[PDB]
């Protein structure tokens, strides 16, 4: 079973910043660098 | 429940070096460990989602 | 830049490439809702 | 977007649940009476966004909390005895 | 208050700036974006949409002399760019035959009378001594992202349905900057820039962009239930 | 927060003004070739209550869109029924808690106007709403709060 | 593809303010219209304001009308909330004028009897004066698009008139709203809302369909010459 990120996963960085993904934006929305890039996850400052 | 499964890592007819990847293993990049993936951040709010 | 609306975001934002990981837990495995259905027969309430 | 209009229905009684007794009381014979038993008719009636046009509002409590606050009803709290309660009920197109 | 110089620096079939020179204060964002949104999502491309292998029973597979497995071929497929050129075109079939030491890559494919590899090069499996392959590729006419598991592929059975990465947009980003156009120091000279997977142009992209918007804006038209409480 | 703080530049020391800094027309101009920025300090006002002098909230917001003050600059400006020193975003969270529960005028009543709400600025609030108009309307608040709560936090960012 | 076109419904009151809600738009373009129309809205429609006053006896904003109940300031802006539509379609500037009372308090609709200028809020409580009060008035108003400070134009009548910001912008408010709603198993697509407040003067529904119009034609502006 391929299994692919979704609402309601949860994914952590090795600082202990777990989270779920509790929306997927389409690159039309999303913060995106001057160049065009966009981000890929919105992660909160309230968190720190 | 997880899937284990190894890639090769190397190709058809090359020296190998004393004990080094021949393959990956299940969280494994070129021999590194790989648990995860980088990518794209900004740490901002954003609608309360 | 705010996907959104072209409109920059007022004041700077750190961004930047985040090693981030998925876990074990996924809502595939969680999530489950019954209306009714297999009564034990042991205990006659619903479970199973 | 609370309960509408329920700062006026906790007024209209003594102790809350006895609001709540009531509405489900009402929306009890609202329902064993297909709705021809409403107070509020004419251009009252709650109703339902679609794909389609404004539909009766088929929820019951909804109905008997806009009834209610209309002050079309009444609570007894001993008046007109259980026996003959569900005597002259089951009459205006009961079945 | 003049009328805006358009320009355009369409060098080839990827990539393409183009420059409206003075337009009104604040003109910049109010187009660009509203394009931009139009062109990362909604401009129509093509995809593999799902593959035949030759004795492969389902993704999870493996095939011999190749260093590839199943999953990671699809991996590579996805990326591969087809421009269609017949338009009543809407699906075709790929088919490529491999064999023996090559490096099967792309323009390794058959060529067929309506399509265009764009990016012949591409990795797509790495053969060793005793690799045969036979794939039938099925690229379809979509929009936007279709996961394979909203659609499902019915090319006959092992037919492994495969993600639909449709649009030709590769990426978009826009100049609001400051023109030399004889009026107030407070003017904008918009330019999007625009990438592509050549199989669509920059300016063919930003066209029917603007189509797109354009009929969207129209739906303001004639409006309905009218008046409100007094 | 961010929405209702009120800017605090510092370069003017020479400046405010009960009878005024040489002239008005020279302590406007003052600004334009550097010296003292918008919301400086002083004895009586601040350039910003000069240059910016203000009809409506609507004039006021409509000229933070096109980029001209900043909802935290401290501006003259006639909300209700008098000239408010305030700043256009302490206008517009007194707007939120208005439009959003009927009364424009009670929520200024409730809201406490001349300072950043923060946590218990906004508690109180909700208490205060509750007892005042019912429930209802306090949900309404509520979600109001909620919503321009985010929003506002991710447009300063 | 896919998704029907969408149904777009108008609720008005019938001078300032309307409602526009066109529904199913597929997940995005609910913003991709909302705001570019916004920022439309607020920054270019044409519309008329007073953009500078000449006031007999006294220069200086900040001086003593005598008589006078209030002050200048409260003028200027008193002035601000007043409109006015030019009927006289060639005409792109207008002065206005005023004399005033002993006893009296001054409305916008006791200006200068004028015809080919229509003052659109007749009420609108300009000035006030005490018994012995005089007031004349030499009000000027101009096309334009934005809001326009007068640091920025500095309109000169005479040698002894004050400047105002001018308001010339038929839109005081726009705000806009997009949230999801549902065709069959989609529950997320967009349905954009559209909240128009325009000065008794242009329509919302008015000051929408110019704000498309200069978006068009804009986006005709992308045609290769």
């Amino acid at each position: 079973q391929k299994r692919k990120l979704q609402v309601g996963d949860k994914l952590a960085n090795r600082h202990g910043n777990k989270g779920v993904v509790a929306k997927i934006l389409p690159v039309e929305d999303m913060p995106h660098l001057p160049d065009g890039t966009p981000v890929d996850v919105i992660l909160n400052p309230l968190g720190v | 429940g997880t899937a284990f499964d190894q890639r090769p890592r190397v190709r058809v007819g090359q020296r190998v070096k004393k004990g080094d990847l021949l393959a990956d293993g299940p969280a494994s990049e070129e021999g590194f460990l790989a648990l995860g993936q980088n990518v794209l951040v900004a740490i901002m709010p954003f609608d309360g989602y | 830049y705010d996907g959104r609306t072209g409109e920059p975001f007022e004041g700077p934002i750190v961004v930047g490439q985040m090693f981030i990981m998925k876990l074990y837990h996924m809502v595939e495995d969680k999530m489950h809702a019954r209306s009714t259905g297999p009564y034990s027969l042991i205990t006659q309430q619903p479970l199973g | 977007m609370a309960e509408p209009g329920i700062d006026k229905l906790f007024g209209m009684v003594d102790s809350k649940y006895r609001l709540t007794v009531v509405v489900a009381k009402r929306a009890q014979q609202l329902l064993r009476h297909r709705f021809k038993n409403t107070v509020l008719e004419p251009e009252e009636r709650p109703k339902m966004r679609t794909l389609e046009g404004l539909y009766d509002d088929p929820n019951a409590v909804t109905w008997a909390m806009k009834e209610l606050l209309t002050g079309r009803l009444f609570f007894g709290e001993n008046l007109v005895p259980e026996d003959r309660l569900q005597k002259e009920m089951e009459r205006l197109y009961p079945t | 208050l003049k009328a805006p110089v358009f320009t355009a620096t369409t060098q080839g079939d990827h990539y393409g700036e183009f420059v409206l020179e003075p337009l009104e204060r604040g003109f910049g964002v109010t187009l660009g974006n509203p394009l931009r949104r139009i062109l990362l999502s909604s401009i129509p491309g093509t995809a593999v949409t799902s593959v035949y292998i030759e004795d492969v029973l389902h993704e999870f597979s493996t095939i011999p002399g190749v260093k590839e497995d199943v999953v990671e071929i699809i991996l590579n497929l996805k990326e591969l760019v087809v421009r269609f050129l017949d338009p009543k075109m809407a699906s075709t079939t790929l088919i490529l035959r491999a064999e023996g030491p090559k490096e099967v890559r792309a323009g390794d494919f058959t060529p067929s009378a309506d399509v265009e590899i764009m990016n012949p090069d591409l990795h797509i499996a790495t053969l060793e001594e005793g690799g045969k392959l036979y794939m039938e590729v099925r690229v379809d006419r979509g929009v936007g992202y279709v996961p394979a598991e909203r659609h499902g592929i019915k090319d006959r059975i092992n037919a492994i349905p495969v993600d639909a990465i449709f649009s030709p947009v590769r990426r978009v980003a826009f100049q609001v900057e400051d023109t030399r156009l004889g009026q107030r120091t407070d003017l904008d000279k918009l330019t999007l820039r625009i990438w592509t997977d050549g199989s669509v142009t920059p300016l063919e992209a930003l066209n029917q962009a603007v189509a797109i918007l354009k009929e969207h804006l129209n739906y303001f038209a004639n409006p309905e239930a009218s008046l409100l409480p007094t | 927060y961010y929405i209702t703080q009120v800017r605090k530049e510092k370069k003017g020391a020479g400046m405010a003004f009960a009878t005024p800094e040489e002239a008005l027309a020279a302590y406007e101009r003052g600004e334009v070739a550097l010296n003292a920025p918008i919301v400086v300090a002083g004895r009586e006002t601040s350039v910003g209550r000069l240059k910016f002098v203000f009809a409506n909230p609507d004039e006021a917001l409509l000229a933070v869109a096109h980029g001209l003050l900043d909802l935290q600059d401290v501006v003259t400006v006639r909300y209700l029924g008098r000239r408010l020193e305030t700043s256009p975003g302490r206008i517009l969270f007194a707007r939120i808690v208005g439009e959003a529960v009927g009364d424009e005028k009670v929520a200024q009543e409730l809201i406490q106007m001349d300072v950043p709400q923060e946590k218990n600025s906004l508690k109180d609030l909700v208490y205060q709403a509750f007892l005042r108009l019912g429930m209802e309307k306090t949900a309404r608040l509520l979600d109001a709060l909620k919503y321009y709560g985010f929003t506002l936090s991710t447009t300063s960012g």
